[PDB]
């Protein structure tokens, strides 16, 4: 007579999840911004996954990019509104080195271009690994000889985003921040695994520091 | 409307539920 | 969360008879607890684990 | 005890005495130490209500 | 292996446990054909049909024996002691659960025997036992393997021999009984129905029933053994029933 | 001939109604606000929602957000179109503590991002009480010894409302309000009550100081 | 004429007496769909459904009224308060019989009214009300034609024309209500469901219903009439119900 | 349109009228 | 939609998938 809708593993993942945020200004020509596509920057999501061992998934990506006003010495400053383009650069691909790079011709790079003031960007990712499933852990290492590399970071070849204002500068510097939502759809999840019970520590492994078990109490017989 | 999918491709649809 | 409104009760165990054993073999002993749910448990409001945190991204 | 193996052993002893206590919690899966970090109180931590019977097993 | 549930307890003996039904009758309600009583009886089932555990006794080496008089023992018990209190007439079963559980190296025998109207004899004989030598409620009255002098006045000749009744204590199994030994059974249970010559009767003025445990081979074991061995005693009245619904009795 | 229509439940309450506001300014690490729901802060609302004893309904949330700016020293004060982050934290969930506190990643909380100048933020609520219905009243206690908290307070433990500028601070403070409609909908009424008679007087609580049951006239026949 | 049995306790009214039902729902067993507990219910029936009278009290010329908080005035009552003490959970409809006889000398007018969760308000703004002055138990609370001080840090406000609730006191007809006219009736009898939003519910920590007798007409009569008019209070539990069986609370 | 629920959640649907 | 042309121009069209 109650239903276990709620603890599906659809409506358990399927919320959208900050996992990474990034700035740039408009003052100078490395005025962009990179970020390595990965889902163990932040502790929250990243635990969420964590859970399941395999996991296999459609990606829903929303992009939520607010300015700020920098300071500057000219009177009456008045700048129209901004635009911004963020570019998926697949691993191989040539990347930009400044803001008046070549790359941002984006002929076969996936690009958007949004305007400030409207609704947030969004765009729809299928499954795109190379093997049957996402992998969230990896007793292995990368090289033949097991030197070198070891863990999941071995398997993160997704590439990379580039940020970039549009517009050119005008007559006071603008920051902005850019926030990287991610929500998985249609997900099949495999192997269950405990819950992360440590603090994480580092992005590319899981290394932690050793800590008890639960909270303590008195004694045996404290209620 | 009720359930139409509007796009060509699988990864476009919303979520399973 | 604790809430006084929703108190469950109280879990305990007591000694019945006793411990016996023969000569030579150790008296003190230890128990194993287990817990899992039952076939009609649920959830409901999902929310963020108060388990997690975070100061900065990790690198 | 909680930075070994010790906190999952339940202590048990031939007594001279009768109808003493072993062990003792309240039945609060989500809140209480006890029961808070399983896997069913893990569970429970990403959510606001629960309902149903509890399992309890004692080897 | 089998479990015992009544109300909200439970308890578990072996499948091969044997199970000692009284007279080979099972506890039962009060038919309307033999009823006298008029007003409609109360019957509160799980409330009062549960298995109470009495406070437990240490079987020593010189152990003579200890005895309980069933209504009075659960005269202080949840709900029933309750409905005992507030109604004139009362009339109920019982399932006894005895449990002593002792390892493979400790040796004894014990007589569990449930014995109906259960008069006891009084070291004086010109006199009868007062209440507290007749019954302690949950406490249990212990036998005693001499006799008791006739200086005193209403004291229970406990003499273990004649069992407090003047009859021969190995004769006692013509009443229902079950043997714990400890080299094959810890737990013994009897199931008692409701025996009387009246339908229904006060249960603060006729102790029904008495529940003897006897142990007529001594406990022993080698030194290194487990030296403390306790009987607790389980009871769960069954079907129990009361009429005349009036104000609470002192007593 | 005369239809009942507008006397229904459904159109009595059906309606929405600012339930709080609350305020926060871009200038702090504190500039953030948080609200306990509940409806018993407005007189309006409560007075409504307190002619039944118990009831049960589906929720409609409206937020209107608006702006001002502050004083500033900076010349050529010009602002980007500010974004607001309204997210709902129910009880035992990690609060936010500072603007750019982790708990504003909200992987699981439900979070709504809207940008000034557009069309009001929506979203629906269903019924989420722990029992067959709300309470308005609760002639009780919460402690099973009948000390402490009395009343209907007892029952609220509906979570917090946590709202904060998206945008970082730029070169003028700006400090925004915003303002929370409820209108309940599929509404259930049970037990009707007298109507409140005296002015309320605290929010947990149906504490009144003795008002008279009419205003008056000179005579029994003074028309 | 009309006599109304319960267990093994009866009362009499007039064959019109015209019992007022609740919100035309009669008191009834929680049903099997919309309960959530899971261990069997005990169901005393004639132990505890049956007529319990309580203390009876003055109708004075300057009476503002009286109020008891239905299940904590029966907490001292037989086996239902025992079942309450040694239940987490119960639900329980109520049959109340107010009574109230004068001659035909006598003139006077009571509102009696079952107001469920009456929620009380505090003569300290600050603060709420305490148990001993929101409840006496048997014991009657009083209205008071005065309004209470803010000095008293924990007293009800009893402002009788606000009726503790801060309403209009004659608005309580809302609530299922009965009038006694001295010039027509001597009693009233108002069947009242159980009445929450829960299925059930802890006895000691929720008061579910309250009982408010509020003379409207004050008490008149003329030298020589009898100047001692009793008011006295009959409640029978109906349908009484109890879940989570344990040891017994101390309240 | 006339009515149409655009949404799979019942708490999502206008008000009964 | 599904698909429907909303132009009575073929170049108009979407792309060919
Ligand atoms: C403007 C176009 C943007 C396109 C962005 C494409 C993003 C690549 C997809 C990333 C999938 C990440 C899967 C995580 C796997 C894991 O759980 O370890
Ligand atoms: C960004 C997402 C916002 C989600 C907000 C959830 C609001 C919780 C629902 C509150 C229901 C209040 C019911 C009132 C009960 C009463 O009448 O006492």
């Amino acid at each position: 007579y109650h239903s276990r809708s709620e603890s599906s593993i659809e409506n358990f993942l399927c919320r959208a999840a900050c996992v990474y945020y990034a700035t740039y200004t408009n003052n100078s020509e490395k005025g962009y911004a990179e970020w390595v596509i990965n889902t163990r920057q932040v502790a929250q999501l990243r635990r969420k996954l964590e859970l399941f061992t395999y996991l296999r998934f459609d990606l829903e990506l929303t992009f939520v990019i607010t300015s700020a006003q920098q300071p500057s010495t000219a009177t009456s400053v008045d700048a129209p509104v901004q635009t911004h383009q963020i570019m998926y650069v697949p691993p191989g691909g040539p990347v930009p080195t400044k803001v008046t790079d070549y790359a941002w011709q984006t002929s076969t790079n996936p690009s958007v271009f949004w305007t400030e003031g409207n609704a947030p960007p969004r765009m729809s990712i299928p499954f795109i690994s190379i093997g049957n499933a996402y992998s969230c852990f990896y007793d292995g290492w990368t090289q033949f000889s097991r030197n070198g590399v070891y863990g999941i970071n071995t398997l993160n070849n997704m590439g990379t985003l580039y940020m970039r204002h549009v517009n050119e500068a005008g007559q006071g510097p603008i920051k902005s921040t850019v926030r990287i939502y991610f929500k998985p759809k249609h997900v099949k999840a495999w192997v269950p695994r405990p819950p992360r019970l440590c603090q994480y520590e580092k992005q590319k492994n899981v290394n932690f520091t050793p800590t008890g078990v639960t909270t303590t109490r008195v004694g045996i017989t404290t209620t | 409307y009720t359930n139409i999918n509007y796009y060509k491709d699988a990864a476009s649809n919303s979520a399973n539920r | 969360v604790e809430d006084e409104y929703t108190a469950a009760g109280y879990i305990t165990c007591w000694y019945q008879t006793n411990i016996v054993v023969p000569a030579d073999v150790q008296s003190s002993c230890d128990i194993l607890c287990f817990v899992s749910a039952c076939n009609d448990f649920s959830v409901r409001m999902l929310k963020d684990t108060p388990f997690i945190r975070q100061d900065t991204f990790y690198q | 005890n909680v930075n070994s193996l010790k906190a999952y052993q339940i202590p048990v002893q031939s007594n001279s005495d009768n109808g003493k206590q072993v062990f003792g919690f309240p039945l609060q899966p989500g809140a209480n130490g006890v029961l808070n970090r399983t896997l069913l109180g893990e569970i429970l931590n990403y959510y606001t209500h629960w309902s149903g019977s509890i399992k309890l097993t004692f080897m | 292996v089998r479990s015992i549930t009544l109300g909200n307890s439970t308890i578990t003996t072996q499948e091969c446990a044997n199970v000692v039904v009284g007279y080979g009758v099972w506890p039962e309600y009060l038919k309307d054909n033999e009823a006298t009583a008029e007003d409609q009886p109360t019957q509160p089932d799980v409330a009062t049909c549960r298995f109470y555990t009495l406070e437990s006794v240490q079987w020593m080496k010189n152990s003579a024996g200890w005895w309980w008089k069933l209504p009075d023992a659960l005269s202080q018990m949840g709900l029933f002691g309750q409905n005992m209190q507030y109604h004139y007439l009362g009339r109920t079963g019982y399932t006894i659960h005895v449990q002593c559980n002792a390892s493979k190296f400790h040796q004894g025998c014990l007589l569990v025997v449930c014995v109906p109207e259960a008069e006891m004899g009084c070291s004086n004989l010109n006199n009868t036992p007062e209440f507290a030598e007749l019954s302690g409620g949950d406490t249990a009255r212990m036998f005693t393997d001499t006799q008791i002098g006739e200086t005193n006045s209403k004291k229970v000749q406990t003499a273990v021999w004649n069992a407090g009744m003047g009859v021969g204590v190995g004769n006692l199994t013509i009443y229902p009984h079950q043997w714990i030994n400890l080299r094959t059974n810890n737990s013994a249970t009897i199931v008692m129905p409701y025996i009387n010559s009246v339908p229904m009767d006060n249960m603060f003025r006729h102790n029904n029933l008495t529940l003897m445990i006897i142990p007529f081979v001594p406990l022993n074991y080698s030194e290194g053994s487990s030296p403390y061995v306790p009987i607790t005693v389980t009871i769960a009245p069954m079907c129990a029933e009361y009429n005349g619904l009036r104000l609470a009795s002192s007593q």
